[PDB]
Parts: C-alpha cells; sequence; structure tokens
RNA sequence: CAGUGUCAAGUUGGCAGGUAUUUGUCUGCCAAAGUUAAAUACAGAGUAGGAAGACCGAUAGCGAACAAGUAGCGUGAGCGA
RNA sequence: GUACUUCUCUCGUACUGAAAGGGAGAUGCAAUGCAUCUGUGGUGUGCACACGUCAAAUCCGUUUGAUUUGCCCAACACC
RNA sequence: UCGAACCACCUAGUAGCUGGUUCACAUCGAAGUUUCCCUCAGGAUAGCUGGUGCUAGUAGAAGUAUUGUGCGGUAAAGC
RNA sequence: UGCAAGGCCGGAAAGAAAUUAGAGGCACCAAGUGGGCCUUCUUCGGUAAGCGGAGCAGGCGAUGCGGAAUGAACCGC
RNA sequence: CGUAAAAGCUUGCUUGAUUAACGAUUUCCAGUACGAAUCGAGACUGCGAAAGCAAGGCCAGCGAUCCUUUGCGAUGAACAAAUCAUACCAGAGGUGUCAGAAUAAUUACCACAGGGAUAACUGGCUUGUGGCGGCCAAGCGAUA
C-alpha cells in the first residue's frame, strides 16, 4: 500500500519529515555500520555492549547435527502421550512408553514434578531428572 | 538516528539489482506455477508411455545418517549387491525389471539388508514381467 | 627507583619479566605470514609516532618453593634496580 | 559555544522528577557483609513462619467453618 | 576546562573555620547512627581521608549503609530531568546527625502527650495564647517624626 | 491563559482498533452495562476489551487454577465457584494434569484447553453468556495474564548500560558476548547498580 | 590453482577423515584416461508457434505505434531524433 | 488461481559455559528422605465480607477484613 | 577539447556540499545544549518533542511559600 | 535474662507545613534540533564597539495583534 | 586545603606498595568506559601494651578491540599418545591526535563542491591612533 504512507500523506509538506536545517542527504553518518569504534561508539557500546571484540577458541568445521540434543522436561512429558494412549496408562497398570527421539527431544530435562508417571527412553537424561522419574512410579531408559 | 537496532547484516553489496549498467544476479520464480503443471504434464506424459511399468523404480529403505536423523528412514538409491544376491537376482538382471540398483551401498548391519531383502521379493511376487 | 632482591612472603626470588620471545607459529603472525604476503601495501599499520618512554614493571614473585610463579606490576620507573637496600 | 541558556527550562518542562521514596530499589546490596548475611538468615526463618502461618488458617479455617 | 579534578574550585569549601582546627570532635566519633536516620553530610578536612565530592556537602540524607568506620548516605541529585538517589561512602566524621525532623520529634511529643491530654489524658492544662488579635492599646509615652539633619 | 497543562492529557483509547465484528457486539454490550450500571466489574471489563491484542496477554489453565485454588480455599466451602473472567484468552497448560470443574469467561479457547476445561468438569463460558449470569459480575474472578516474561518486555532497555538484564537485538546469539560484555575485555557491563 | 626447485609409494600401498608435527590404530575411498541423458540457465537466433497482464497509453511504453537505428551529427570510434 | 498434503525443516517451549560439558516445582522431616500446586514479603484491579456513614429509599458512593489478577520493588530457592 | 585528448563503457561513480521535494483541515509542538568522534558545514548519545500506551492512583505532586534544620564566604565590611 | 539491633509484627494514633489540591508512577517507538540571536541583571577580556566569552531569567527564532512616526527583540498583549 | 604530646622531626621494628571472591560507591558522566579516589569483605600480615593503624606515598602522574607476551593449573571435533597451537584467567608491550587511521610537500597551469559559518574586497561600526581644536598657564613671552 503506497497511499498508507507518510510522504504520500505528508504532500505539500516540501520536506516529507527531514528538516530545513539539516537537510535530507544520502549517506552522512558513515555507510552501513561504519564508525562503530569511532563516531557511533555511544550507539555500540550501549545498545550492543558485547559487539566488537573475539572469544573463545575456533571449532573449523562445525557441524550442527553431532551437536544436536533437544530437550524436553518432566513437566513437558505429557506432551507426548495421547488420551488414549494414557487410556492404557489407565488400566492394566501399563505404564506409558514414552520414546523421545521418535519426537525430537535427544535430552530429558528435569523440570517441575512429573504429572503422570511414565518410562521415558532418551538418550540423554539430567541428573535430577533420572532421579524424580525413577520416584514417581517411572524408570528412564538410554537409547542410542 | 540509529538506536537499539539489530546490527543489519543484510548482504546485498554485490550488484544484484538488475539496473541499467548491470545485468543482474536476481532468480525470481514467477515461473513454478508453470513449470509445477510442465513437470506433472511430462509426469503423467510419461507415465502412460513407460506403461505398464511404474512410473518411479523400486528404492530400498536406508537409515538417514546423523544423530540427528538416524531413526529415521529414508529411500536411497539403488539396494546392494548384497540384497540382490541375497534375493537371487542378478544385479545386472534387476536394474532392467525396476529395481534399482547400487554398487556402492555396502550393507554394514545385517539388520539393514535383512528389510531391503525381503522388501524384493515383495515385489518380486507382484511383478508380471510377461515377455517379448 | 630501587627495589629489594628478596622479599620475604607469607602466604621470594625476584626475575624482573622481561619476555618477548615473539614466537614463529602464533596464531597472529600466521594470519600476518599469510595476510601480509606478496602484493598489496604494508598490509598493516604500524607505529610510528612516539611514545611513552618509561614502561611499567611487571615484577614476577618466583617462590623458592618450586612452582607458580606470582606477578606483581610496579608503576612507571624510568630506572629500576634491584640493589636491596645497600 | 557553550551556553546554559534554555537548559534550566528544559529541565522543567516535564519536571524534575522527583526521587524515588526508600521503598523503591532499597537494595541492601553492595553494603556491609555482617550485616546482610543476618538480615537474609532472619528472611529464611521469617518466610517459613509466613509460609507456616498459612498453613494452619487454612487447617483452621477447614475444620471451624 | 584545564582542571576538573575531584577537588576542584572548593578552597573555602573544606577549608576549617576560623579559630577551630584540628581533630574531630569526640561526640562525633562518639555518635550512633543506624540504618534509616538522617544525616548533615558536612565534609571536614583536618581528617582529608573519606572526604566525599564538593557537591555532597550541604546535603543531608537517609543512612542506607552502615559499615565499621564508614557511613553509607543515600543523597538527592538533581542531575538533568530526574533526581538520582546517590549512594555516597564517607566516614563517620563527615556526618552529624540532622536535626531536620526535631522540628516535628519535638513537636507530636508534646503535641500528641497534650491531644491526649486534650483528647483522654488525665487533665488539660491550657497552653500557648492566641497572638493576633485587636485591642484598645493604652499608649505610655508620645512622639513624632520630622527629620533628623 | 498562562496555563502549563499541556502536557497532562492522558492517552486513553477511547475506542478499538478492533475489526472483529464478535467483539464489537460485546463492546457494545459493555458500554451499555458499563454506563447503566453500578458495577465496578462492567466499568473494568470494558476498558480491557477495548485495550489492545499485545496488552490482552492470555492466562495459562494453571494461573486460573491456581489463583482460583487461592480463592476457594478461603471460602464458605460450599458458597458457589465464583468465574474466572480473563479479557484475553485461555491457553491450555501440559504442565497442569489435574483441573477443576471451574467456569471460564474467556473471549477465546484453545482449543485443547476448551477440551481441557469441558474435560475437567467445569464449563467454559463466553461474555453474551456470562451477561445472563451476573451481568454486573458478582462473584467473578476477573483476571489479566502475564504480560512480562515476554520476549518484546525483555528487549525493552539499552542492554549495555550498568544494571540493565535486557536482551540485545541480536540474530546471532553468540555474536555480542565479546568486548564489553566480558570482565576481561577492559570493561563488563557492571550487572548491578543502584537506581 | 599456477610457476620454479624437488619429486614419490605400490594394496607390508596411496589419498581423504577442516590445528601443525611425529608414533599408532580406525573409517571411507582408489587421483593422476574417457564418455554420459534428465531435472538446471537463457527469450538472444521469436527460429517456429504462441498465450497472457491490477503494465504504458503517444513528452508515456523500446531510441523507434509512422519509409527508426531512419533523417540528421561526427574525420572516426560513435551519437541519434 | 483455488482446493489437499503426509514428509520434513523453521522459529520456541531452557538456559548456560571459552570449552569439555552441564542443565532450573514447592512445602514440611532432614542435613538425602517422604506427602508432593501461587514461593516470600511488600504496593496492588475487580468481588464477597461486615462497617457505619445527609443518604428518596434502601440500591449504591465510604471503608475495613479475605483472596489478591496483572505490575513493580526487595530477597529465597534452583540451573 | 590538452598540467593528460576523444568516443563508449564500468556509471544512475561518490558528495557530511548546493538546489528542489506535489492536498486540506484538525490535534499537539520544539531545538541550537550534554558527552564522544582526524571531531568543530557531520554524526552518535542524552535533553527538548510527538504518538502509542500500561497502571490501584489528590500523590512517589510543586521552577511557591511557611516551619524547623543544615550548608556557603560573594556584596558590604575590615586591614 | 534483658537492653539495644536488624527482618518483622499485631494491639492500638492523631493531626483544632499555607496553596494549587488543575491526577501520581513508570514504559515504548520515533522524529526534528545539535550555526542561535537579543535582552534584563553582573562581568571576564578589549582603546572601544552595533565587540568577544560567560552566569540568570526573559524573549526572538517559531509570532501575530495594539503603539514607541519607522525597527525580528523594546511597551502592552 | 590540611596537620603541633602531628599527618612535620628523630629513632625503632617492617613490607598492607601484597593477595584482594571484588562487593558497592564518587567523581567525568550518557549516569558509558577509563583514570584516580571512597566504604567494605575474605585471607595472610606488619607495626603497636592496647584501642586501633596499614590493602602505598591523599587528592595530577595515564590507555580500548586486535596482535605480540608472560603468568595461570579445557579443546585441536574418526579415535590414542606426546609436542605444537589455541582457549579461559591476570597482568605487561600502546595508541600524547592521550574513548586509541600506519603519513611529507608544492600549484601563479591548477580543477571541483560549496561558503559571506570565513579573509582580501565593499558597506558600515569601532573615536583610541595619526593628525585638530578649550578653558587654566610655574611662568614662557599670565597669552601678539
Ligand atoms: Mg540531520
Ligand atoms: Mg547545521
Ligand atoms: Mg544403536
Ligand atoms: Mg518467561
Ligand atoms: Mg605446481
Ligand atoms: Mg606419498
Ligand atoms: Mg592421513
Ligand atoms: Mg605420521
Ligand atoms: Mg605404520
Ligand atoms: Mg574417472
Ligand atoms: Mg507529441
Ligand atoms: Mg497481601
Ligand atoms: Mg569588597
Ligand atoms: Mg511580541
Ligand atoms: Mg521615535
Ligand atoms: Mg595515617
Ligand atoms: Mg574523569
Ligand atoms: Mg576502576
Ligand atoms: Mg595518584
Ligand atoms: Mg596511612
Amino acid at each position: 500500500p503506497t497511499r498508507f504512507k507518510k510522504c504520500r500523506h505528508q504532500r505539500g509538506s516540501t520536506f516529507c519529515g527531514y528538516g530545513r536545517v539539516g537537510k535530507h542527504r544520502k549517506h552522512e553518518s558513515g555507510r552501513g555500520n561504519a564508525g562503530g569504534m569511532h563516531h557511533h561508539r555511544i550507539n555500540f557500546d550501549k545498545y550492543h555492549p558485547g559487539y566488537f571484540g573475539k572469544l573463545g577458541m575456533d571449532h573449523y568445521h562445525r557441524k550442527k547435527n553431532p551437536m544436536w540434543k533437544p530437550t524436553i522436561n518432566l513437566n513437558n512429558l505429557s506432551r507426548l502421550i495421547a488420551a488414549e494412549e494414557a487410556a492404557k496408562a489407565t488400566k492394566g497398570g501399563t505404564l506409558p512408553v514414552v520414546d523421545l527421539q521418535s519426537s525430537g527431544y535427544a535430552k530429558l530435562l528435569g523440570n517441575g514434578h512429573i504429572q503422570v508417571p511414565c518410562i521415558v527412553k532418551a538418550r540423554y537424561v539430567s541428573k535430577l531428572a533420572d532421579k524424580k522419574i525413577r520416584k514417581a512410579g517411572g524408570a528412564v531408559v538410554l537409547q542410542a | 538516528p540509529k538506536g537499539n537496532n539489530a546490527i543489519p547484516h543484510v548482504h546485498q553489496k554485490k550488484h544484484w539489482n538488475p539496473c541499467s549498467s548491470q545485468k543482474g544476479n536476481v532468480k525470481v520464480f514467477l515461473n513454478q506455477p508453470a513449470q509445477k503443471h510442465r513437470r506433472r504434464r511430462l509426469r503423467l506424459l510419461k507415465a502412460k508411455k513407460v506403461f505398464p511399468r511404474p512410473l518411479k523404480a523400486l528404492r530400498p529403505q536406508v537409515n538417514c545418517p546423523t544423530v540427528r536423523h538416524n531413526m529415521k528412514r529414508r529411500l536411497g538409491r539403488g539396494f546392494s549387491p548384497a540384497e540382490l544376491k541375497a534375493a537371487g537376482l542378478n544385479p545386472q538382471y534387476a536394474a532392467t525389471i525396476g529395481i534399482r540398483v547400487d554398487s556402492r551401498r555396502k550393507n554394514k548391519s545385517e539388520e539393514g539388508m535383512n528389510v531391503n531383502v525381503q522388501r524384493l521379493k515383495t515385489y518380486m511376487s507382484k511383478l508380471v514381467l510377461f515377455p517379448m | 627507583v630501587n627495589y629489594p632482591k628478596k622479599k620475604v612472603m607469607h602466604c621470594f626470588k625476584v626475575v624482573q619479566y622481561k619476555a618477548g620471545k615473539a614466537r614463529l607459529f602464533a596464531r597472529g603472525k600466521r594470519r600476518y605470514d599469510r595476510k601480509q604476503s606478496g602484493y598489496g601495501g604494508q598490509t598493516k599499520p604500524v607505529f610510528h609516532k612516539k611514545a611513552k618512554t618509561t614502561k611499567k614493571i611487571v615484577l614476577k614473585l618466583q617462590c623458592s618453593g618450586c612452582k607458580s610463579i606470582r606477578q606483581v606490576v610496579l608503576k612507571r620507573t624510568k630506572h629500576f634496580e634491584l640493589n636491596d637496600k645497600k | 559555544n557553550h551556553t546554559n541558556h534554555n537548559q534550566s527550562s528544559k529541565n522543567h518542562r516535564n519536571g524534575i522528577k522527583g526521587p524515588m521514596p526508600l521503598h523503591l530499589h532499597n537494595s541492601k546490596r553492595g553494603s556491609w557483609l555482617p550485616a546482610l548475611v543476618n538480615a537474609r538468615r532472619v528472611r529464611k526463618h521469617n518466610q517459613k513462619a509466613a509460609l507456616k502461618k498459612r498453613r494452619e488458617r487454612i487447617a483452621a479455617f477447614a475444620a471451624k467453618n | 576546562v584545564h582542571s576538573y579534578g575531584y577537588k576542584s574550585g572548593t578552597r573555602h569549601l573544606f577549608a576549617k573555620k576560623f579559630r577551630k582546627h584540628g581533630a574531630p570532635s569526640v561526640s562525633t566519633i562518639l555518635t550512633n547512627i543506624k540504618v534509616g536516620d538522617y544525616v548533615d553530610v558536612v565534609a571536614d578536612s583536618a581528617v582529608r581521608e573519606g572526604m566525599p565530592h564538593k557537591y555532597y556537602h550541604g546535603r543531608t540524607g537517609i543512612v542506607w549503609n552502615v559499615t565499621p568506620r564508614g557511613v553509607g548516605v543515600i543523597i538527592n541529585k538533581p542531575v538533568r530531568t530526574r533526581t538520582l538517589r546517590k549512594r555516597i561512602c564517607v566516614r563517620f566524621e563527615h556526618v552529624r546527625k540532622s536535626r531536620c525532623q526535631e522540628a516535628f520529634k519535638a513537636k507530636e511529643h508534646q503535641f500528641q502527650a497534650y491531644l491526649a491530654a486534650k483528647k483522654a489524658g488525665k487533665a488539660l492544662p491550657p497552653l500557648k495564647k492566641s497572638s493576633r488579635m485587636g485591642g484598645i492599646v493604652r499608649p505610655k509615652n508620645v512622639e513624632v517624626l520630622a527629620r533628623r539633619v | 491563559d498562562l496555563t502549563g497543562i499541556s502536557k497532562k492529557s492522558r492517552v486513553i483509547r477511547h475506542h478499538t482498533y478492533s475489526t472483529n465484528p464478535y467483539i464489537k457486539l460485546l463492546i457494545k454490550l459493555y458500554k451499555f452495562l458499563a454506563k447503566r450500571t453500578s458495577s465496578g466489574f462492567n466499568k473494568v471489563v470494558y476498558q480491557r476489551l477495548i485495550k489492545s491484542r499485545s496488552n490482552r496477554a492470555p492466562i495459562s489453565l494453571s494461573r486460573i487454577a491456581v489463583v482460583m485454588k487461592r480463592k476457594a480455599v478461603f471460602t464458605a466451602k460450599s458458597k458457589a465457584a465464583p468465574i474466572a473472567v480473563v479479557v484475553g484468552d485461555v491457553l491450555d497448560d501440559v504442565r497442569m494434569a489435574r483441573i477443576p470443574a471451574m467456569r471460564v469467561c474467556a473471549l477465546r479457547f484453545s482449543k485443547s484447553a476448551r477440551q481441557s476445561i469441558v474435560a475437567a468438569g467445569g464449563e467454559c463460558l463466553t461474555f453474551d453468556q456470562l451477561a445472563m449470569i451476573a451481568p454486573t459480575g458478582k462473584n467473578t474472578y476477573l483476571l489479566r495474564g502475564r504480560k512480562s516474561g515476554r520476549e518484546s518486555v525483555r528487549h525493552f532497555g539499552a542492554s549495555g548500560v550498568p544494571g540493565s538484564h535486557s536482551k540485545p537485538y541480536a540474530t546471532n546469539r553468540g555474536k555480542e558476548t565479546k568486548r564489553g560484555r566480558r570482565t576481561g575485555r577492559s570493561y563488563k557491563r557492571k550487572a548491578f547498580r543502584h537506581v
């Protein structure tokens, strides 16, 4: 939409909102991010505090697949057991059998108290996670 | 002025605009609806040409490689010499009756070929191969 | 300024840190060997204008107990001797 | 060209906002430790008391209702 | 703007007064401060270790912090369009216990003790009398005025 | 006539910029009620409707349960279950397994929040259906729902100012943690400062 | 990658395994010969055939709706109604 | 163009560390164990509570208790 | 055309510099100052200002006095 | 033990510092401006200035109207 | 500025001129660094009989990113080992244009963008200079 613009709204204003003293120029405060340490240093040091440095060691060939560890908490396990799959979790005394990596979620983090007793099968599991489940009628199982 | 904006990093400093001087280096997909129709027209027209053969060949299950995907199964190209030998078919003759052949796969786990050796003899059951 | 050869510590041999080895195969010099290689200008700036004539003194309190050198850093003094209070 | 003119009248447009009262940002922090390490432990007990005082309430308010 | 040091333009400000120099009081060493009372941050010299910046000299404010030998005082500072509650750290000798409330410390102490005496108390002893009204005044010496030269 | 009273005018949002034809019905409903009644509720529930969409923060059923459990612990224990009114909309909470039979009145519900209520034993209402039950809003527990912790509100600030735990606008999360955000890069943004 | 100097080994192998070096293992692969459709780029020969448009509407749209790369200009490259 | 789409990816529900890596419920007994819902105080809508108040009559303006929603300040715990 | 020709092209070269920038009414409405900058014909940052607000707000109100209570060393004075 | 201290607390407390009480508090986004000039009061530098540099407030800029014949600034408004 | 049984003088014994978990603050301020200070805490201490005093000599004397460098005791990503490198940490080498480009002229052959923000010019203004004048003359010669 071009009618929904202010230099179309402010025809006849003679400056489209850029003033008479300081005339709208082309690039006049540097061009780009220029001057981050010279004349825009007060902007960078103050809205971008950590910019302009080096830190840590270099990981040359970084592959995000071997460094892939999605996480789910204990209070979010119910997100993987349908009410029908939990309808068998009511009868027969059969604990739910949750398998994380099929839904994503390599690692199992222990946050909150687990609402429903189940047995999760996760590649990775926290110490407090490994302990809340095994003391809530459940069991963590390590896979892969 | 500036102020509390994300440092832009826009990466448009290499004459991509097809201006009056530069030829331009942009790829606009104004033809993808024509191409979707174009391919499905070849596809549906190649299918009645290859008929009664299936348009797509047979491809095996293969395990997507990395730890992110290793639990996801996938259709790889060709089977192996192994599944074909463990199912009778000569990989020279499998590659001519719709079965797709891959002389590079290595059958690292017997688990793997077992899903595919048996997957052949499903095809080799429901295939007529009427002679000429 | 003077400074004692010996300081007692309860928590001792003074060396007056004067390093500067300037290794090859340092990551910033390998870059430099690569970066200022061949054509182009002297592809890096160089401190041309004058300097602070006086230099600050790192002083390595190496304990006579074997290990774990300490480093104290004094102020900027022109003349520094370890005469140890004649 | 230093002037200071118009500045006192600029500071009084949107007003020279009064200071925040003491119950704002009364973080007894960075202050003298042996005080705040005691004004800490007494907060822990006074919270165990605040939690306990609500425990009888609800339980008194149940049976006595 | 040649000099703007931490002690600039302060000859007469930190200078001790006439014929009263030397060591600080024993009252100022025997003062008692809490977290919360008010203090006049009257930076005296002759201690020269813990004096605040010039600005915080006629200033009084809450004690937010009482370290062993440093009183921490918040002080309102009208910077440009807002006041900062500055948090200065000075020693005790640069500090008076500020009267600034005896105006009603001592007022409501006897004002209530007589409002109570006026509300319930025991009895109501009559208090200060009226100030501004009329009166048929009897003179005691007549006079006139024309000039004196 | 010198005034000085030039900036004392507050922006009250007289109307709504919403174009939803089912909320302009609730607004005309709650101008009638908010105007021709002595209800404190109807006043308040009317400014919250004409209010914008970013300001009507959603309350999860968790928040609704817990605060309705903090009401129902001090009642006549047989008096009534007040109606949890939220002028935003209700979202399910997979961190609350068991939900009480509580009546709720929201402009909207998640498809998983409506079924979680109705499965629990409560009935989720509307505002054309609450104007029939306590139109004055007797026995109704009005609710906002947290709008802090919102990712917009925690970029607000500078992030380079001492005592500013705001998040810089940076796509690359491992871009700006260098000089200025390190104690060993000539200055570290002072994590605390009295204000 | 190139140039110069140097210049191998032989499946008791060679190269690749994104930090150099040596010593090992492991994994993949087998350079220094060659061909190979399709999907991909292009409206330039519109060659052949076209179809369209929230486009421009004769100072606009191609420079050119017309005997337009024309008349005319330039020693010329060119310019250009 | 419209209609449909498993599959995947993407952003985020979890953050942190330079990295190896690690990874947040509360309460009581304990210094891990067992029942396992705002976390604390404070400032705090609305409504229900009783509290009287020129109050036409009695519904509301006053207010004090209850819970306090959002918000904010302080300091717990935990990663 | 010459202290670097001419044509075409890169090229719509860059310009903190100069000129211009197309309707109405309504509602408000400034600044030439702070700090930093090879900075002083410019920027960035605060202030000024608008819009959108959020919020329990006769209060954490005031370019004002009173009352107490501090502070000061200029005028005059005195050498 | 109890004083005093902190974090608290309930029982209880009212005023026999004027006025306006033209509503407090934050928050967000974004311009424009970053060449000022004059003036009152006082005052640094200069022989001096319709001079340069300041402090204070007011203005002009950005603003007419009324009148000092006349005037960006004065006097009224 | 300040200090007089000292903060100066003399002597003594000493390293607190150190590590500081650095916690907060002040000044500059944008309430950002930096620099210098202030109040602390933890050691370990010295000097004192002790209370106390000392984290230099008060307050000027100093330096970012990167790089180099040393101290201090995780990684090099198919594994393993030792070097090598890097990393975290704390410092040092330094940016005096001192919030930190790596720097000589000349143009009258000069060109451009502009500038009365800024000179020669011109219009003024400045009245002291340079040059003219008044009363009063020790007297000159009280004035031809
Ligand atoms: Mg501008
Ligand atoms: Mg300008
Ligand atoms: Mg496995
Ligand atoms: Mg959150
Ligand atoms: Mg070669
Ligand atoms: Mg070889
Ligand atoms: Mg190899
Ligand atoms: Mg080797
Ligand atoms: Mg070998
Ligand atoms: Mg080949
Ligand atoms: Mg024509
Ligand atoms: Mg409460
Ligand atoms: Mg005088
Ligand atoms: Mg006027
Ligand atoms: Mg006149
Ligand atoms: Mg001393
Ligand atoms: Mg400074
Ligand atoms: Mg510092
Ligand atoms: Mg010093
Ligand atoms: Mg001393």
